[PDB]
């Protein structure tokens, strides 16, 4: 059941989930 | 697929152009219910079943 699929030292990331 | 084993396709996140299908004489039947067949491109829904 897949509803989405996308394909494209210090590293910072911010992950959040707001309003879907 | 057979009519009793009707196949269902799920459509999430993809732009589509229902004008090249509505303008096609190949389709012997194009009838819409609850939504006008002309004004179709403006509508927006979260998911589509085929």
């Amino acid at each position: 059941n897949c509803t989405f699929e996308y394909v494209s030292n210090l590293r910072e990331f911010v992950f959040k989930n707001i309003d879907g | 697929a057979s009519v009793y084993a009707w196949n269902r396709k799920r459509i999430s996140n993809c732009v589509a152009d229902y004008s090249v299908l509505y303008n096609s004489a190949s389709f012997s039947t194009f009838k819409c219910y609850g939504v006008s067949p002309t004004k179709l491109n403006d509508l927006c829904f979260t998911n589509v079943y085929a």
